[PDB]
């Protein structure tokens, strides 16, 4: 018999064993996240350890099939998934130290407190105290205290742990035939074997930079506009030509400028499209919200939710007696079990997030017939992009009117539209330079291009150069400000958000062209478009069976990431900004600082 | 009147695994086929080569009731000319099948909260089963070129797999009881009739 047939039989046995083990682990973690008790945490950890041990056994088994001798692309993909080898290639002590430092960083992030605002008994953690400050405070000194306290307290502890983390992760990635840990992370996008759809791990850097280059002008004009508005808010604190102080951006890091909308709204006289009061006055409940989302998905040719979904799910707050984790999550347990975990309130934000999570669930149902290790998005950005196009379609006033939550005589002037595009941009375009610079800094650190004695130096140099953001106080190498963010200190890649932001507008453009939509892209509602539904399902059903380039081409007609969908979405706001900045400086000097 | 013991086959406490499907020989009794629904609504009721009702009047020398349990997705494989894991390696019906297939849901019966791994199915086999063939061999399948020597290991897998039915599973992965009825025509006088 051939190696390919042996691998196929191995994968059948593996699929049925892992389906069942993963289902047990998923059930345990669900019982934890919906019912936090000690018995539940012990069951969750037991099932998870069983699953990890099974995975390592199956990895050592799958390493016996010489990949090069496999001529079937699908079996090649599944075999590669088992052939991770990840960290196992480390000695026992080095692996132990890596796990120790990972858990330690996670602990110090999720537990760090800063004390003595006035009295050492008053102490605040990141959530909700410090986040409340960074979101609502208009006091320069208060915002600066919160920002600098968070960093000089938790990041100083995180610094040496992060250096050892870098060195150990690079050891792992190099032992696994990679250049560095950044190369390992970029491997998620790698395609190797399909002629005309291949993709190297460095091609990601090239494409990301070429597209950020094309993003630069819109972001520059948004930056200039926000800078002027903040000068009105912080007059003696902000230079009209300098970078924005990092502690005035709306959150702890500047990842989103969303909380600057109150300070940057173009036309604060117009009413905001918050349909929460309409939902409350029509006596909507979580049942109605999720039923409406289901009706939306069925209107484009996708199936209803399963009876197993409707019976086995927590769609409302279980109350005071039973405490649960309320982060909205879409659970694909396998064996046809689909659930949503959400403590839904009757608000427009929860309506949109329900649309997002049910988009996740529809994705999971659509690639269910794929083999186990292939039941996943094409790459790390695809799932969130799908959820986000759902929420975009649901937020349009056209959809809100058709469902009956917005008055039929609500007129969409060009100023409510400019408001909407600015509020969208503060979040969507405000985050792209932040994301790209953080991931670039990590890539360069892993690659060994930024020495340790100027880590923070290059960090803030890049802050200045790329993001247009400047630190309010100088930081030496004792600090570790990048690790003061969750994704950095918890070993999660970050470029997924950039790639998903570009993908989501590619998908929206494609499906709205398919839906014969008329006008500006941001007014598009793909409801009742079986053509758009089919075009999206043709990609959803693929899972990770086809290369992500092929999956993206299936929907948008292009083999690579594209920035023009995003730019077309934001074109009206772009022209409005270009006019609004005629007598304002666009761009920024990298040399001005708030501390001489 | 001596009727046929369909209560033993259909309301059995425990159904057999599909790899070891259980056959009951029915003869010398009156068969009552005009019962449309005996447990729940008609779930799966497909008579090939014969009508469901208004046809209990036919007489056969023997009736064969073959019972087992599969997951819902596989209920489509209990038909003439089907292919798949069950149809190839577990239970095969001939192309000219002149009988009936009656399947129904048993999620309340065969779904243990901690998983019901008592139902097994054959995943690996060196040849597809002949129609109405039964195979029960707990012998290690040799996928590789080395001999397994009756031990499971590298390229040497145990041929049976547990369904592990759970009450929360989807309808496609829930326990389904199946009963196949075959009707035999022999030179001997008929022994099963319904007047
Ligand atoms: C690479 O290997 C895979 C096996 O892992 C091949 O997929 C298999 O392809 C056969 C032939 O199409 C499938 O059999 C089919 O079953 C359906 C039942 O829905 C039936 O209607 C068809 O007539 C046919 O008999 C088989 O199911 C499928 N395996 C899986 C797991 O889906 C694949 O074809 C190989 N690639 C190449 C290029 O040969
Ligand atoms: C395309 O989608 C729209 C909505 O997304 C579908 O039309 C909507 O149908 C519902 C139910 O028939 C209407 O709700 C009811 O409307 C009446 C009349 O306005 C009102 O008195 C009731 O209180 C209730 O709100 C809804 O108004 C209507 N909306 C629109 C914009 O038509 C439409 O059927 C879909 N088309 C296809 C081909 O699926
Ligand atoms: C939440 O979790 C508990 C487990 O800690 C579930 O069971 C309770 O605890 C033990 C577990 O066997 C039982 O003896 C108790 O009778 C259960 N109830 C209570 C109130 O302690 C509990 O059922 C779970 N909640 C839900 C809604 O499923
Ligand atoms: C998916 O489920 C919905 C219900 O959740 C089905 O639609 C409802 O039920 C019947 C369909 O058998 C219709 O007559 C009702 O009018 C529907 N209710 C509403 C409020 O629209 C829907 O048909 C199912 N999907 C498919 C493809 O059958
Ligand atoms: C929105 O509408 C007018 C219509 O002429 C358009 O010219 C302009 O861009 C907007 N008006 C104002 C006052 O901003
Ligand atoms: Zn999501």
């Amino acid at each position: 018999s051939t190696i390919e047939e042996q691998a196929k039989t191995f994968l059948d046995k593996f699929n049925h064993e892992a389906e069942d083990l993963f289902y047990q682990s998923s059930l345990a973690s669900w019982n934890y996240n919906t019912n936090i008790t000690e018995e539940n945490v012990q069951n969750m950890n037991n099932a998870g350890d069983k699953w990890s041990a099974f995975l390592k056994e199956q990895s050592t088994l799958a390493q016996m099939y010489p990949l090069q001798e496999i001529q079937n692309l699908t079996v090649k993909l599944q075999l590669q998934a088992l052939q991770q080898n990840g960290s196992s290639v480390l000695s026992e002590d080095k692996s132990k130290r890596l796990n120790t430092i990972l858990n330690t960083m996670s602990t110090i992030y999720s537990t760090g407190k800063v004390c003595n605002p006035d009295n050492p008994q008053e102490c605040l953690l990141l959530e909700p105290g410090l986040n409340e400050i960074m979101a609502n405070s208009l006091d320069y000194n208060e915002r600066l205290w919160a920002w600098e306290s968070w960093r000089s307290e938790v990041g100083k502890q995180l610094r040496p742990l992060y250096e050892e983390y870098v060195v150990l992760k690079n050891e792992m990635a190099r032992a696994n035939h990679y250049e560095d840990y950044g190369d390992y992370w970029r491997g998620d996008y790698e395609v190797n074997g399909v002629d005309g759809y291949d993709y190297s791990r460095g091609q990601l850097i090239e494409d990301v930079e070429h597209t950020f280059e094309e993003i630069k002008p819109l972001y520059e004009h948004l930056h200039a506009y926000v800078r002027a508005k903040l000068m009105n808010a912080y007059p003696s604190y902000i230079s009209p030509i300098g970078c924005l102080p990092a502690h005035l951006l709306g959150d702890m890091w500047g990842r989103f400028w969303t909380n600057l909308y109150s300070l940057t709204v173009p036309f604060g006289q117009k009413p905001n499209i918050d349909v929460t009061d309409a939902m409350v006055d029509q006596a909507w409940d979580a049942q109605r919200i999720f039923k409406e989302a289901e009706k939306f998905f069925v209107s484009v040719g996708l199936p209803n939710m399963t009876q197993g979904f409707w019976e086995n799910s927590m769609l409302t707050d279980p109350g005071n007696v039973q405490k649960a984790v309320c982060h909205p999550t879409a659970w694909d347990l396998g064996k046809g079990d689909f659930r949503i975990l959400m403590c839904t309130k009757v608000t427009m934000d929860d309506f949109l997030t329900a649309h997002h999570e049910m988009g996740h669930i529809q994705y999971d149902m659509a690639y269910a017939a794929q083999p186990f290790l292939l039941r996943n998005g094409a790459n790390e950005g695809f799932h969130e992009a799908v959820g986000e196009i759902m929420s975009l379609s649901a937020a349009t006033p056209k959809h809100l009117k058709s469902i009956g939550l917005l008055s039929p005589d609500f007129q969409e002037d060009n100023e409510t539209e400019i408001n909407f595009l600015l509020k969208q941009a503060l979040t969507i375009v405000g985050t792209l330079p932040f994301t790209y610079m953080l991931e670039k800094w990590r890539w360069m650190v892993f690659k060994g291009e930024i020495p340790k004695d100027q880590w923070m130096k290059k960090w803030w140099e890049m802050k200045r150069e790329i993001v247009g953001v400047v630190e309010p106080v100088p930081h030496d190498e004792t600090y570790c400000d990048p690790a003061s963010l969750f994704h950095v200190s918890n070993d999660y890649s970050f470029i997924r958000y950039y790639t998903r932001t570009l993908y989501q507008f590619q998908f929206q453009e494609a499906l709205c062209q398919a839906a014969k939509h008329e006008g500006p892209l941001h007014k598009c509602d793909i409801s009742n478009s079986t053509e758009a539904g089919q075009k999206l399902f043709n990609m959803l059903r693929l899972g990770k069976s086809e290369p992500w380039t092929l999956a993206l081409e299936n929907v948008v007609g292009a083999k690579n990431m594209n920035v023009r969908p995003l730019l077309n979405y934001f074109e009206p706001l772009f022209t409005w900004l270009k006019d609004q900045n005629k007598n304002s400086f666009v761009g920024w000097s990298t040399d001005w600082s708030p501390y001489a | 009147t001596n009727l046929c013991p369909f209560d033993e086959v259909f309301n059995a406490t425990r159904f057999a695994s599909v790899y070891a499907w259980n056959r009951k020989r029915i003869s010398n009794c009156v068969a009552d086929y005009s019962v449309l629904y005996n447990f729940a609504p008609f779930f799966a009721f497909k008579c090939y080569g014969v009508s469901p009702t208004k046809l209990n009047d036919l007489c056969f020398t023997n009736v064969y009731a073959d019972s087992f349990v599969i997951r819902g997705n596989e209920v489509s494989q209990i038909a003439p000319g089907q292919t798949g894991n069950i149809a190839d390696y577990n239970y095969k019906l001939p192309d000219d099948f002149t009988g009936c297939v009656i399947a129904w849901n048993s999620n309340k019966l065969d779904s243990k909260v901690g998983g019901n791994y008592n139902y097994r199915y054959r995943l690996f086999r060196k040849s597809n089963l002949k129609p109405f063939e039964r195979d029960i061999s707990t012998e290690i399948y040799q996928a590789g070129n080395k001999p397994c020597n009756g031990v499971a290991g590298v390229n040497c897998y145990f041929p049976l797999q547990s369904y592990g039915f759970r009450p929360t599973y989807g309808v496609g992965h829930q326990p389904y009881r199946v009963v196949v009825l075959s009707f035999e025509l022999l030179h001997a006088p008929a022994t099963v009739c319904g007047p």
